[PDB]
């Protein structure tokens, strides 16, 4: 088998926006955060971009 | 019921003048609660807790 290492992921800092996030709402989550298609790769088709 | 007080100028006057100082000390079996908080504009007016 092939090294198995993701040459297509968005980075998780340079990809998105840059934000400043609050810390008292990140603690406050206690819930499961749904993740979309955009953030795993980039060769998402476009309709499948946001599910 | 009246005592003229006669080495006093006035014999009618309350002569005598006191200052006391009382302090007491009471273990109690007192529930007492806790203290309270004042409100905060930051939270309500930036919804810190979303």
């Amino acid at each position: 088998k092939p090294d198995e290492t993701l040459s297509s992921q968005p980075h998780p800092i340079l990809a998105d926006h840059w934000r400043l996030d609050n810390f008292v709402a990140d603690e406050l989550a206690l819930d499961p955060q749904p993740v979309m298609a955009r953030e795993l790769d980039y060769k998402v088709a476009q309709a499948n971009e946001t599910t | 019921a009246d005592l003229p007080q006669y080495p006093f100028a006035d014999q009618q006057a309350e002569v005598c003048t006191y200052v006391v100082q009382s302090t007491a000390v009471m273990p109690t079996p007192m529930i007492f609660g806790p203290s309270p908080v004042e409100q905060l504009a930051v939270i309500e007016t930036e919804d810190l807790f979303e």
